RNA sequence: GUAGGAUAGUGGCCUACCAUGGUGGUGACGGGUGACGGAGAAUUAGGGUUCGAUUCCGGAGAGGGAGCCUGAGAAACGGCUACCACAUCCAAGGAAGGCAGCAGGCGCGCAAAUUACCCAAUCCUGACACGGGGAGGUAGUGACAAUAAAUAACAAUACCGGGAGUCUGGUAAUUGGAAUGAGUACAAUCUAAAUCCCUUAACGAGGAUCCAUUGGAGGGCAAGUCUGGUGCCAGCAGCCGCGGUAAUUCCAGCUCCAAUAGCGUAAUUUAAGUUGUUGCAGUUAAAAAGCUCGUAGUUGGACUUUGUGUUACUUUGAAGAAAUUAGAGUGCUCAAAGCAAGCCUACGCUCUGUAUACAUUAGCAUGGGAUAACAUUAUAGGAUUUCGGUCCUAUGGGAUCGGAGUAAUGAUUAACAGGGACAGUCGGGGGCAUUCGUAUUUCAUAGUCAGAGGUGAAAUUCUUGGAUUUAUGAAAGACGAACAACUGCGAAAGCAUUUGCCAAGGAUGUUUUCAUUAAUCAAGAACGAAAGUUGGGGGCUCGAAGACGAUCAGAUACCGUCCUAGUCUCAACCAUAAACGAUGCCGACCAGGGAUCGGCGGAUGUUGCUAGGACUCCGCCGGCACCUUAUGAGAAAUCAAAGUUUUUGGGUUCCGGGGGGAGUAUGGUCGCAAGGCUGAAACUUAAAGGAAUUGAC
RNA sequence: AUGACUCUCUUAAGGUAGCCAAAUGCCUCGUCAUCUAAUUAGUGACGCGCAUGAAUGGAUUAACGAGAUUCCCACUGUCCC
RNA sequence: CCAACUCAGAACUGGUACGGACAAGGGGAAUCCGACUGUUUAAUUAAAACAAAGCAUUGCGAUGGUCCCAACGGAUGUUU
RNA sequence: AGGAUUGGCUCUGAGGGCUGG
């Protein structure tokens, strides 16, 4: 996978964790 | 380049101190994570055989490596121990005391056996080598 | 090279091997020192006092005729400025940039050069304090810098 | 592996060069990197000069020329055969051909 | 900036000697460089060198004879007692039969062989052979 | 800090009062330690790495705390008191408990011995020549570790070689006589008593069964392409690999190899110049921060005698536990060891010996003064005699204030270091305002009439309500073509229409000035394409998202049409790019050549020109680069630096340590957000990767 | 087991980002976890959701509330009586 | 010489009493709704309803937008 | 959130103003 798109995938995955963790604080 | 000053003793010493952590061998011993291993820094360990299992050999080999899941007595951790030699699995019964040792690569997998880093040395207080060569017999029956 | 750039220029003066005055120079040392004091009272600095002597009096080097540098002569007569000439000009440049910079907030180039000039002021002022050419408590203040120079 | 000392462009002692748009496809390319050709030819093709000259309404008249400066990107220059792939030794020759 | 004038002097000589030059100019000059050259001259590694007075630091022109293999400084100038001279020679010299380490001692600048005779230690300036 | 209290005594040790200090990127404070410290131990060309619970020294504790008596000495534990935690006995009312002393038991574990004998040696203790001593010694167990050293030797035959012949050498469970301790045992000796060893009567070897083992035989790596079995099964294999019906690799036999009374398997040193101070890397292999400033830190030109300022450094010496290490002497039968012994033959001797070196750093004391650090210098509070005054004080001295002399009276040089001034220049460097340019879009007017647009081909789309096309004019917003380059400016990002204003700058020129003011930089700062974020303006063009038309097996794409955010600007943020020369900065040195940009010097004769400009020739300094070349470097590509490197050291910052996991998790910090900065581990893997070569495609 | 993917009918468009047995879920006291000795309650999850969903605004949210709700501690004649 | 009442500390003392009467928050972990302050059915509903700042859309350049009036005229408008 | 203190009495210390060279 192109490194740029793999970087894009990880950034998206970090938003979900950020939102999934702040859901319970 | 390197710092050369006659008064640069502190910087050279402190620089090397930070850079030694970049060495995998140095960091493995000074991290303290060795005590969290199933042996916890021990050469051998006794355990109880939970079940007798077979593990598919890794490619390009094709075989069923005879192993045995063992729970360590001193800490209760479960590991997979390879049983060497031909037909030695018949000498091992479930819920039996077996002495376990490393596989020879200091916690690393050996050969084509996937995810196995331990081997069985003794069963019921008798070495598998003696049983394999018919020197001794297990104490039962 | 340059302290605050990548320039590598080498242009400079080349003093002659002969430290004695030329045979065609008739002015005596007392006469030269009288002129130096006369120019100093008019506000001229050591740098531009020597230029006048070289160009209008034929005195290539004051030290050759008098045996002492221009600044030393002024100090002996109590005419040396409180702030050294070179430090004085750096402060004047910093004041000019700040005055320009107050009317030009988007001139980021001037803002960059102001940092270089002020940092050069502090390095030079530090040296003069160590050599005791400035008051021990002397400190450069942007608010009151303009009052000092000009 | 570094293929060219100039990096495929002509830039020394400067940071940024504004790009131009390829005359063929419009691709953005730095001006110093684009392949530039200045074409000068008669506005009337040689196959029609005789007919146009015979129909000229003036005793003397010089047919104007058509000046066009063409700036190509690398892909279009190669595809259009404006430039060709050369051997490793011949890449260094900068003089125009015959 | 110029940190070690001795390094520039010896580096210039070493480069000139390898190129096969007969003369080489050293600038700036210093009394440490002159004393270092005298040690080399006494052992027949350089010819006649001449100091030029320019009223600022001076300059030196050194005549080369092709006998000098290498000459270089040791930086920083480590302390070397008499007992530790043997270790340094085993590191910097081609063999135990030729080559000199120049030391600066309270008795003056001299080669390591002279230092042993006088039993005086000091600091390492450089070496040549 | 003052005054007390307490203590054997100093001290915030404690009390009262008073002051506001004390420590810290030269790492305080806090955290971790499977951390008692040292003498030392292992390995070590050198430097170094790792270890140090344990017999010597120091400290600490006696299940956890606390308190205390006695005493010269204890905050004692084989002394007491209490609490807590465990636990013994009881007639249940009580009472007694401390093995991390020796032995022993349980438990824990991979992991460690006799519930033995003795005060004979060593030494300790008491009232004591005499008692006592699980200190200590002796024996038992003991393949921790270490030393020496058997398991055969010889001869004659048979057989087989070497230098027809004959000398030598090698094999055989052949045949012969010899040797001998393992064992066993009278004895003596040994010992506190026993035991072992040493010595020795008898006895004790031929398949001398008085039977050598542990790992191997594809490669690494010494040793079989032997035979049977198995058939990608079983297994081997540290790594590479072996096994799918003819296995040198598995299971066996045989043979062979290595070590050998030992050998195999499962933290740490070496190998590792893969932690690099000696001594490694960072153009492309992992690795220069986007750029500059900047404090601490680190590093800093030359110059002063050659012919009571303070330190570092160096020399020598004193002090410094033993044991261990190195090492002198010495025939315990050798040896590891031990510290003994030797000499002669008397009532003994050699005064017998029991050396010596090493021992970082810090501290102490002499000699040396090159190199180096800090401090110091010009209104000398200067040096130097001499002449007074005044004050204080002994059997003159001290302090202080003056006069007159003496003298060469007292300031290194100005770095092809740096700063500053000045001079004429140069530049698409920056800011503010302002001028101009065609094009695009839109509209108006006028003209014309069926198509225009777009594509490989088409379609969505527009059109007699006049599309596209043509001329004129206006508005709007953006952009600044050609000139324009292996050219310029800028710290980088970046910067290109005119003119004015504002401040800034490099280089050049300089017989101007200061005189080391410097180089590089943790912390901390300024700037930082594009995209993005908040709001206002503007909104031509282009155009993420969206919709649609095509293509296609499908096409959320590439092509086409329309279009939102955006694209421009202002205010405020964001701080990231292949922010690249994938190459940090300062300094020196080391080939040649032409061109070019800026400045200056010299020479020269032309200009539809007003000494100068333009051009021509020579040279100097500075800059962007290029070309040839190896005497260089490199894995090579290639590099005039990426050279001057095992012949290794000019200064300094950042930064890398197989590939992944991963720039992820977590904590902190910055941001409105997007995210930035800082930044792991578990686990996984034998390759990934760089340059170049031949093929195939 | 499930259905990324494919086929097929079809709409102006086929519910996207989110959220949920919710003050919105009929079935229903839904299923799992948690809280209790025991919970049709509460909370956290799951979602083919009878009939959730984006200024008919969706999802969050510190502070605030004589607003609705569950639990724990204190407190008690609410209760044992 | 003349001063008012704040703060801090110590000793002693009572049946541990002492903000002695009076006065004067219970506290904590969460869910739903509404951001908040404000307002509301006088006499059964004080709320999650209304309002609210913020956000967005629409009309209108006065010969006009919205609205009143039987007619004339008028409100927004002392406005843009 | 959580914890401590609070009476009476007898004292001590600290915090000011106006005149006088
Ligand atoms: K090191
Ligand atoms: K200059
Ligand atoms: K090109
Ligand atoms: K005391
Ligand atoms: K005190
Ligand atoms: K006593
Ligand atoms: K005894
Ligand atoms: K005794
Ligand atoms: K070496
Ligand atoms: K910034
Ligand atoms: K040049
Ligand atoms: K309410
Ligand atoms: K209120
Ligand atoms: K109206
Ligand atoms: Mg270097
Ligand atoms: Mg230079
Ligand atoms: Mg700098
Ligand atoms: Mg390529
Ligand atoms: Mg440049
Ligand atoms: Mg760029
Ligand atoms: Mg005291
Ligand atoms: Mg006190
Ligand atoms: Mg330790
Ligand atoms: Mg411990
Ligand atoms: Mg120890
Ligand atoms: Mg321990
Ligand atoms: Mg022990
Ligand atoms: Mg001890
Ligand atoms: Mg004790
Ligand atoms: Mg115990
Ligand atoms: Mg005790
Ligand atoms: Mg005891
Ligand atoms: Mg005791
Ligand atoms: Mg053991
Ligand atoms: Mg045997
Ligand atoms: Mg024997
Ligand atoms: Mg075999
Ligand atoms: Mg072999
Ligand atoms: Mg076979
Ligand atoms: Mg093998
Ligand atoms: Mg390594
Ligand atoms: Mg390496
Ligand atoms: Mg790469
Ligand atoms: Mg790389
Ligand atoms: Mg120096
Ligand atoms: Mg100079
Ligand atoms: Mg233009
Ligand atoms: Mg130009
Ligand atoms: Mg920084
Ligand atoms: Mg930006
Ligand atoms: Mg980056
Ligand atoms: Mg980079
Ligand atoms: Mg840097
Ligand atoms: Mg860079
Ligand atoms: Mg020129
Ligand atoms: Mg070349
Ligand atoms: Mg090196
Ligand atoms: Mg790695
Ligand atoms: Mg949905
Ligand atoms: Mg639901
Ligand atoms: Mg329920
Ligand atoms: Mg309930
Ligand atoms: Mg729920
Ligand atoms: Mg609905
Ligand atoms: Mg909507
Ligand atoms: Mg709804
Ligand atoms: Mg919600
Ligand atoms: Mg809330
Ligand atoms: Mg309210
Ligand atoms: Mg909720
Ligand atoms: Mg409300
Ligand atoms: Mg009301
Ligand atoms: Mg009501
Ligand atoms: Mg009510
Ligand atoms: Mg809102
Ligand atoms: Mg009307
Ligand atoms: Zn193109």
């Amino acid at each position: 996978m192109r490194a740029k798109w793999k970087k894009k995938r990880m950034r998206r995955l970090k938003r979900k964790r950020r939102k999934m963790r702040q859901r319970s604080k | 380049g390197k710092t050369r000053g006659m008064g640069a003793g502190r910087k050279l010493k402190s620089h090397r101190r930070r850079q030694r952590w970049a060495d995998k061998s140095y960091k493995k011993s000074h991290l303290g994570n060795e005590w969290k291993k199933p042996f916890a820094g021990s050469s051998h360990a006794k355990g109880i055989v939970l079940e007798k299992i077979g593990i598919e050999a890794k490619q390009p080999n094709s075989a069923i490596r005879k192993c045995a899941r063992v729970q360590l007595i001193k800490n209760g951790k479960k590991i997979a121990a390879f049983v060497p030699n031909d037909g030695c699995l018949n000498y091992i019964e479930e819920n039996d005391e077996v002495l376990i040792a490393g596989f020879g690569r200091k916690g690393h997998a050996v050969g084509d056996i996937p995810g196995v880093r331990f081997k069985v040395v003794k069963v019921s207080g008798v070495s598998l080598l003696a049983l394999f060569k018919e020197k001794k017999e297990k104490p039962r029956s | 090279g340059r302290m605050h750039s990548r320039g590598k220029g080498i242009s400079a003066s080349a003093l002659p091997y002969k430290r004695t005055p030329p045979s065609w120079l008739k002015i005596s040392a007392p006469d030269v020192e009288d002129n130096i004091c006369k120019f100093a009272k008019k506000g001229l600095t050591p740098s531009q006092i020597g230029v006048i002597l070289r160009d209008s009096h034929g005195i290539a080097q004051v030290k050759s005729v008098t045996g002492s540098k221009i600044l030393r002569i002024l100090k002996a007569h109590g005419l040396a400025p409180e702030i050294p000439e070179d430090l004085y000009h750096l402060i004047k440049k910093a004041v000019a940039i700040r005055k320009h910079l107050e009317r030009n907030r988007k001139d980021k180039d001037s803002k960059f050069r102001l940092i270089l000039v002020e940092s050069r002021i502090h390095r030079l002022a530090r040296y003069y304090k160590k050599t005791k050419k400035l008051p021990p408590v002397w400190k450069y203040e942007s608010t009151t810098a303009s009052t000092l120079v000009a | 592996t570094f293929k060219r000392r100039n990096g495929g462009r002509n830039k020394h002692g400067r940071g940024h060069v504004k790009f131009i748009r390829c005359s063929n496809c419009g691709k953005c390319c730095p001006k110093d990197k684009a392949i530039k050709r200045f074409l000068v030819r008669n506005i009337v093709e040689q196959a029609a000069v005789r007919d146009v000259q015979e129909a000229c309404a003036f005793e003397l008249y010089t047919l104007p020329k058509l000046y066009l400066k063409m700036q190509y990107c690398v892909s279009c220059a190669i595809h259009s055969k404006v430039v060709r792939v050369r051997s490793r030794t011949d890449r260094r020759v900068r003089e125009p051909p015959q | 900036v110029r940190v070690s004038v001795l390094n520039d002097a010896l580096k210039s000589m070493y480069n000139a000697e390898k190129a096969g030059k007969a003369q080489v100019e050293l600038r700036p000059s210093s009394k440490v460089i002159i004393k270092f050259l005298i040690v080399m001259q006494k052992h027949g590694y350089i010819g006649d060198f001449q100091y030029v007075d320019d009223h600022r630091v001076g300059k030196i022109v050194v005549e080369l004879n092709g006998r000098l293999n290498k000459c270089g400084v040791i930086s920083p100038r480590f302390d070397v007692g008499v007992a530790t001279i043997e270790g340094w020679t085993a590191r910097l010299l081609p063999s135990r039969q030729f080559g000199y380490i120049v030391l600066t001692t309270s008795a003056g600048i001299m080669d390591h062989e002279e230092a042993r005779r006088k039993n005086v230690g000091g600091k390492v300036l450089g070496f040549f052979y």
